[PDB]
């Protein structure tokens, strides 16, 4: 892809703290959720 | 308008359909008449104008406006051979063939002949050739099948005629044309790219035997080729499918 | 033995941008990625597009359409993926009701939506229609194009607006749907006697039995003089070479008649016109001029009385 | 008598059959051993129609009907006032159109052009002895094939098409039709394509491929070349007559019923046949 | 409205402005349908009903 | 507004009006047809009905 | 700007032409609509 | 309103005069299809009622 | 501006002779329109 | 978070743009569609009922 | 930026008349909203 | 572990986002038409039933 | 180091003012569902 | 593993990993609707039952 | 790509794979606690 080491580092950095931030999120979503309506 | 008939069973149906016979027949006249451009009047087996001509008179002429300078072509026009052709008739009657007198391949007659085209290279969009070969082309490889270059040319009696040198491709639709032969003597040749058989080894003319590989008509321009010169290679090379058919 | 099917030795270059004879340049996109697979066939390269007002225009309208009708779907679904996999090819969006005649009060479930979708795809239809009599005129080339699409536009609009019109109906319009129109063809013909006996779609399926004939024939005919170069047509037609007269010799030889290589190029354009012309006449005059084409026939010496 | 540019073309050889014998032009036409055998059959296959509409009684040439054998003859002769006609019709038939494939191979090879033509016309025979030979062979009855009439083969389509319900739901018929249907498409942009550079606006110069492939890329983004749209013609031609032909070969032979009860395979697939909604629950 | 105005020098004036005219009057043309589709509020239908029309 | 003027340095003026014609065409001819296909609104059979006529 | 090849003046006036058959057209326009709807009310 | 003469400027007088023959020539056949289709306005059916002939 | 090549002082000679064209039609349409409307009148 | 305006340099804006403009267009007509496929929450058949318009 | 051409002063120039235009054409929309609420609520 | 960004040296960054996007935005769609689908969790349904909306 | 071509300034300004616009939007989108869950809520 | 690693000497790692995750969501899709389909292993038709929420 | 090169894409390949397994083991044995089939 003509990305160096550093700047697939860092990239993955800035996409893992996307990631989390995403992850996060859904994480409440199904607290909520289940909390209203368990499915288990 | 069901049922509604001026006379007889004629309704709009029957108007239509007769409408569509007349419409029909002016539009096979039209589309006969615009065929009638090329290869008229007719002629007679020895070149004069023959007394039957047909059922449909000649179209008004319509000129074209050639790209890049090439001047104007006006059809139907005053049309002649411009060559020799050598032959000769076997029968006086017409409607029998007409015998080579000497070497069909060399003179161009039958499946080997070829046509008076303009002396000069065909254009692209640009203005530039429109066939180079691929070490005069800028960027161009190849790409997806067998590379050609370096493999050993065979002719119809599988004997060795030479090998590929070089492609020439068709620089506006990126396709291979031709391959450049080169003999024994270190000359090379022309081939349809259309005639000849890529394989894994070897390349295989079979239209071709290997001696009469020295008889394709050359290019006199190392780098470009015009029409009248792909019409000679391309009509040699058809030509010996009939004509070394022994050997 | 080489057939000219198939390319054996494909070539890549730099990518060809275009002519630019008065093009807006500013509304074309860049060039795409090559692919060998169509390469093998024809051109590798993809792109560019050209993308203007009437480009946008037709790409909004049609995506709508689109929507519209796949949204629809989804509802018959009940939302459910499993049933939208299983049932397409099932759905089907219909036109309102007999009994709402040509009025826009249909509801939105019993054929609203389908005039919805109706309207968009009029506009999309059309919006392409003027774009390629654009690019044509962009490049300075002649309209031919346009008014083949012409024709074609002519059937669609007889089958989904002037015909049911004229019968004062919009449910006699075809449905959204892949087995549905599928449906509606076969109702279509029961409904009206048997159309086999309307001479006008005689007529359309003798242009298109003739259309696959005649392109047969001619690109065997070009197949079989590709090794003169008889591909490069448009300089057949400006300089006659031997490709363009053994193409000519074979077919006098053959059934005593030719064409040129500009000549067959107008038999080919209007045998495909020809039977969608003759396809809307055929089904513009099925209930509004005869209700049962079989006793038309029986009366105009087609079928025994 | 001949074109401005024939008599260079005209030489003797390229025959398959016989030498200078039949080796000659009748006007425009050429007339080799096969020219001899297409004329011979199509005239008696002409004649034999008149007299089939002599012994009918009806001169309307849209009346005029030649039935196949009744189901009861099988396979076997019938009589010419019943059945036998229409057997003779037919093999003049196939004799005129394979003698008229073989003349094109002879005219190919005296031009020295390639096979493709009379190679494509052999897709069509191949359709034609499907419908006429093939299919009732298997099916065990000359009855089966279709009759030799301008609006009668129409009810023959009829009949046998809506003996299995709604024709177009046989998947292979889909496919045929799809084949058709871009063939006529492609065959109108081809032709208006050529048209419109050949015959550019008023006072401009013929335009070039380049401005061919422009037009087409800038339309719909691909071109597809000129050598690429004759092979793609070739092509789709023979894929719809391909799959027609299989369409009917399996008509009457694999297949029993109805082909929207094929295509409920689909529908009863073990992982959503029972869900509860849709068209099919 | 605060920065905004830099949309124009991201996009051509033109593609934006035959953008919006088509975007608009497809959306107009929808409502309207609806709104006609809609026992209610189909306004032809509700002014014969109140002025004995039909 | 008193500003609008300045649209046309930004579209030709050709183009607008061509479009523009074909627009309010179609749109005329739209209402004219959804006011025909109301049972209502059809002065056609309107004026029928009022003179007795059928 | 340099879009069209106008000049201020002259958009101004090309504007000002339109504008007049602009309120011509709606002129007529509520004229006939002032005509329908004393004839057949819709609201 | 007196600078309308304009017009000719940016169109071609011979393409807009002959779209303008075939746009009037439509409408005026559309129109008389349309009052021959309805049972009243079809002058020569009306004719044949007031004349007496069957 | 001239997108057709024609100058002023003749696009106000076409437009005159167009506007005359125009008159008489609409005259002629309207009288048309009076005789239908007395002998059956839509209103 | 911090770096995320780095996504500009990887993605072309107006290409962007114009795809999100598409993909929220689109959402939110579904999304009023599946409210109105509902007989709850059609606004308006919940006037027409609650008005007696009907 | 060298995206489309346009210098500062012209983006906001084009933006001003924009938004003038935008603000007249949701003005209509608003009207046009409160006269159909009145004559036939929704909510 | 700590070296999985060496995958953007193995594949496009705007073309696995592109990817990547799409594919997050039918699942959602999918698990949301999901349950919709079913008569629980469909919000639209149980939110109809506990307040007595039909 | 932009393979769009836009240097570290312009892509923190471009983004500057899209999540602006973002905001804007979502500001709207919340006013909006407070006023439907209020009129009809749906949990 | 022993030699496994040459793979990628022939095949390009983008299609690969690309028919690999396809492959795999899809198989798991299809399993997932698999268990959906039967009344076991159906968690959101057990969660139903179990809660009484029909 | 060359043997060291393809072999470490094989190791973080198969390190990919074994998380991903364990996850897998985790929700099955998780499923096997709260509903077992067996
Ligand atoms: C009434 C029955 C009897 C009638 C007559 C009988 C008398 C004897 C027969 C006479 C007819 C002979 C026909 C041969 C003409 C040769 C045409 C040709 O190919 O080239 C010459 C010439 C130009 O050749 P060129 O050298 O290539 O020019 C290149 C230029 O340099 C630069 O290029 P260009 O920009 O100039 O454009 C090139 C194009 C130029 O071609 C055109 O301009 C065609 C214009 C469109 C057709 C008009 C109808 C469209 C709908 C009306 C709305 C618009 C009207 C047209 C506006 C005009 C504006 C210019 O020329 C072509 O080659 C086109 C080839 C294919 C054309 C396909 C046309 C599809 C029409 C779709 C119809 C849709 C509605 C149908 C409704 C039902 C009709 C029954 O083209 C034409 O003249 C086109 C003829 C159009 C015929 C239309 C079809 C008529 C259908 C009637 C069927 C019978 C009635 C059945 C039902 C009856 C019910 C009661
Ligand atoms: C039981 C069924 C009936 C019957 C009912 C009908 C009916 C009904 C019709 C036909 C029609 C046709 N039938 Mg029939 N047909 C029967 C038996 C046959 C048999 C046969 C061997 O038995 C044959 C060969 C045919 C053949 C034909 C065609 C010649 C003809 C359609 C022309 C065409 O190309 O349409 C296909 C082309 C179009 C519809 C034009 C489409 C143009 C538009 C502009 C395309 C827009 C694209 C859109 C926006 C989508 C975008 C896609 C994305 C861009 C990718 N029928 C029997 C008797 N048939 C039609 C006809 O003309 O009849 C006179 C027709 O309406
Ligand atoms: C396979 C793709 C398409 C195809 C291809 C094709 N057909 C071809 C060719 C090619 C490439 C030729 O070279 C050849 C030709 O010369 O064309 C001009 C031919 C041809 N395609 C023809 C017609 C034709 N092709 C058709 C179809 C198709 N042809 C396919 C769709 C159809 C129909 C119905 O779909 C027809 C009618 C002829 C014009 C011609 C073959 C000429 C021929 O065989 O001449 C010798 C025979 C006679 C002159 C007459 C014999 C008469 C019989 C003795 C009696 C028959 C009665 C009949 C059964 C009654 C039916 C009612
Ligand atoms: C209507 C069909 C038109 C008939 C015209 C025609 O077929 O021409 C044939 C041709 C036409 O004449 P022609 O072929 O001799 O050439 C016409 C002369 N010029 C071009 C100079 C005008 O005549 C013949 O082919 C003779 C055939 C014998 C027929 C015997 C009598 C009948
Ligand atoms: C279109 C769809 C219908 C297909 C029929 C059109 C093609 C045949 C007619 C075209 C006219 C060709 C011609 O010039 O003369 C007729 C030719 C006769 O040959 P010809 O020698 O007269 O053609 C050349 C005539 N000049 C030299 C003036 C151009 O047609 C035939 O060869 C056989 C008769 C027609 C076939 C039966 C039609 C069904
Ligand atoms: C391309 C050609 C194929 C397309 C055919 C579809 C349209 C044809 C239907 C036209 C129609 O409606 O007919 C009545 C229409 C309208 O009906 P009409 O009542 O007004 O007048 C004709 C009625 N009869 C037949 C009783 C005289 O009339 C015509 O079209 C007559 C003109 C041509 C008729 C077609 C005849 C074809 C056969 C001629 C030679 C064939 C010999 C071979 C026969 C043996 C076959 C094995
Ligand atoms: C289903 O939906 C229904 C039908 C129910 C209702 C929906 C309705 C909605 C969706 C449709 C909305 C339509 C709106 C957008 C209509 C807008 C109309 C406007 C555009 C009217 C404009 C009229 C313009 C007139 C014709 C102006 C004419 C002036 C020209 C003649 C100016 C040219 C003069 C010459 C001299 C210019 C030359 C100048 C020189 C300097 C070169
Ligand atoms: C039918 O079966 C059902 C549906 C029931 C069950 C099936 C479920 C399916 C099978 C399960 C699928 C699960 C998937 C695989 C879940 C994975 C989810 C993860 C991968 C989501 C990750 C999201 C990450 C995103 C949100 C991150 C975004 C952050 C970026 C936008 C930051 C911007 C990047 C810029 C800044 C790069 C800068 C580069 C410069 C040049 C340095
Ligand atoms: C099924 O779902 C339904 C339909 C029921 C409900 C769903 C509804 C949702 C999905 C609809 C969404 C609608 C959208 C989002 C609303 C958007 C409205 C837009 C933003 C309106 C904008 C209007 C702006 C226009 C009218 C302004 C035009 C003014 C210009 C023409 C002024 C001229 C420009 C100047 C002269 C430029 C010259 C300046 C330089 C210096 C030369
Ligand atoms: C079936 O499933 C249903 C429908 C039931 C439920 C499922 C729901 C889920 C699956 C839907 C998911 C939706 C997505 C994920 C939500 C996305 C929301 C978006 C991202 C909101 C974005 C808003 C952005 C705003 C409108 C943008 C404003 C843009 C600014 C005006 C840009 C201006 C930039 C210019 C002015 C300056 C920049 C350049 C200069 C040179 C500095
Ligand atoms: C994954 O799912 C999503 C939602 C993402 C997308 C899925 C989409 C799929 C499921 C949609 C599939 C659609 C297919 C099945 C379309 C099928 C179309 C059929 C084959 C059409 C066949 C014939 C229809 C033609 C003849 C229609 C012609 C209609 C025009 C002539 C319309 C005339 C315009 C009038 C009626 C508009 C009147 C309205 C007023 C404003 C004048
Ligand atoms: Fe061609």
């Amino acid at each position: 892809t003509g990305l160096t080491d550093e700047q697939a580092q860092e990239l993955h950095s800035v996409y893992m703290s996307g990631l989390w931030l995403f992850s996060a999120v859904a994480i409440v979503a199904h607290l909520a959720v289940y909390i209203w309506r368990p499915w288990f | 308008m069901v049922g509604v008939t001026a006379f007889g069973n004629f309704d709009l149906a029957s108007l239509a359909i007769y409408s569509f016979w007349i419409f029909l027949a002016g539009l096979i006249y039209y589309l006969q008449t615009e065929n009638m451009r090329e290869g008229y009047p007719l002629e007679n087996e020895d070149g004069t104008p023959a007394a039957n001509q047909g059922p449909f008179p000649l179209p008004k002429p319509k000129t074209f406006i050639l790209p890049h300078g090439r001047g104007t072509l006006t059809v139907p026009g005053p049309e002649s051979e411009d060559r020799p052709i050598a032959l000769a008739r076997t029968a006086v009657s017409e409607g029998f063939p007409h015998a080579p007198t000497g070497d069909p391949m060399k003179d161009g007659v039958g499946p080997a002949s070829w046509v008076a085209r303009r002396d000069l290279p065909e254009l692209d969009g640009h203005g530039h050739n429109k066939i180079k070969p691929m070490k005069a082309a800028a960027g161009f490889h190849v790409s997806a099948g067998k590379n050609p270059i370096g493999l050993p040319v065979r002719g119809c009696d599988l004997e060795i005629a030479g090998k590929v040198v070089d492609i020439w491709v068709d620089i506006p639709e990126q396709m291979a044309r031709f391959l450049e032969v080169e003999l024994k003597d270190g000359s090379t040749r022309l081939l349809p790219m259309q005639m000849v058989k890529v394989q894994s080894n070897r390349v295989h003319v079979n239209a071709l035997s290997s001696d009469l590989f020295a008889g394709i008509p050359t290019i006199k321009s190392p780098t470009e080729v015009t029409l009248l010169e792909e019409d000679k290679i391309c009509g040699y090379v058809a030509g010996g499918l009939m004509y070394a058919a022994p050997k | 033995e080489y057939q000219n099917i198939f390319s054996q030795v494909q070539v890549r270059g730099p990518a060809d941008l275009g002519m630019t004879e008065d093009v807006n340049l500013a509304n074309r996109s860049g060039v795409g990625p090559f692919s060998t697979l169509l390469g093998w066939f024809g051109n590798a390269q993809l792109g560019p597009i050209y993308l203007g007002s009437l480009g946008v225009l037709s790409l909004f309208s049609g995506l709508m359409w689109f929507f519209t009708i796949g949204i629809w779907f989804w509802y018959q679904a009940g939302w459910n993926p499993a049933v939208f996999l299983r049932d397409l090819f099932f759905f089907s969006l219909e036109p309102p009701a007999p009994e709402y005649g040509l009025s826009f009060a249909a509801p939105l479930k019993e054929g609203g939506l389908w005039l919805i979708a109706s309207f968009f795809m009029f506009v999309a239809v059309w919006s392409w229609w003027g774009r390629t009599y654009l690019r044509a005129q962009a490049l300075g080339m002649g309209k031919h194009t346009a008014w083949a699409f012409l024709s074609a536009i002519w059937l669609w609009m007889v089958l989904g607006f002037i015909r049911p019109i004229l019968m004062g109906s919009w449910s006699e319009a075809v449905p959204y749907g892949i087995f549905s129109h599928l449906d509606w063809t076969n109702n279509f013909s029961l409904v009206h006697g048997n159309l086999f006996y309307n001479p006008f779609h005689g007529l359309s399926i003798a242009f298109l039995y003739g259309s696959a004939l005649l392109f047969a024939m001619h690109g065997a005919t070009i197949l079989a003089v590709s090794r003169f170069g008889g591909e490069r047509e448009l300089e057949q037609i400006a300089d006659r070479g031997t490709a363009a007269e053994r193409a000519a010799l074979f077919w006098r030889w053959t059934m005593g008649f030719n064409a040129t290589m500009e000549g067959i190029h107008r038999w080919a354009i209007w045998m495909a016109v020809l039977v969608t012309l003759t396809g809307g006449i055929g089904i513009l005059l099925s209930g509004t001029v005869v209700d049962n084409w079989y006793v038309w026939g029986q009366n105009h010496g087609m079928a025994p009385l | 008598a001949l074109l401005s540019f024939e008599r260079k073309y005209r030489v003797p050889g390229g025959t398959l059959v016989g030498g200078n014998l039949f080796d000659f032009w009748v006007g425009p036409f050429y007339v080799g051993f096969f020219g001899v055998a297409t004329f011979f059959f199509a005239a008696l296959g002409i004649i034999l129609i008149a007299w089939s509409a002599v012994l009918q009684g009806t001169w309307n040439p849209q009346l005029i009907s030649v039935y196949p054998p009744a189901l009861e003859y099988g396979l076997g002769g019938a009589p010419l006032a019943k059945g036998g006609l229409w057997q003779i019709i037919t093999i003049c038939a196939t004799g005129a159109f394979v003698s008229w494939a073989l003349r094109e191979v002879e005219i190919c090879r005296k031009l020295g052009i390639g096979y493709h033509i009379p190679f494509a016309f052999a897709f069509a025979i191949l359709a034609y002895l499907t419908l006429v030979l093939f299919r009732p062979v298997m099916m065990g009855a000359w009855g089966y094939a279709f009759p030799y009439g301008i609006w009668t083969h129409l009810d023959w389509v009829s009949n046998t098409g809506y003996t299995y319900g709604n024709f177009h739901y046989n998947p292979a018929h889909m496919i045929a039709i799809s084949f058709f249907f871009t063939n006529a498409l492609a065959l109108a942009l081809h032709g208006a394509l050529v048209l419109s550079a050949a015959n550019p606006e008023k006072g401009k110069e013929m335009r070039t491929p380049d401005h061919e492939d422009t037009f087409f890329r800038d339309l719909v983004g691909y071109s597809i070349g000129t050598l690429g749209i004759h092979r793609l013609g070739l092509l789709l031609s023979l894929s719809a007559v391909f799959f027609s032909a299989l369409c009917m070969i399996i008509t009457g032979t694999i297949w029993f019923d109805q082909w929207v009860d094929w295509w409920q395979w689909w529908v009863k697939l073990p992982w959503w046949a029972n869900i509860p909604g849709g068209i099919n629950g | 409205m605060s920065k905004f105005y830099k949309i124009w020098m991201i996009f051509d004036p033109r593609r934006v402005f035959v953008a919006q005219g088509v975007f608009l009057f497809l959306l107009a043309v929808m409502i309207h349908l609806i709104l006609l589709s809609t026992p209610s509020y189909n306004w032809l239908e509700i002014s014969a009903a109140k002025y004995n029309r039909v």
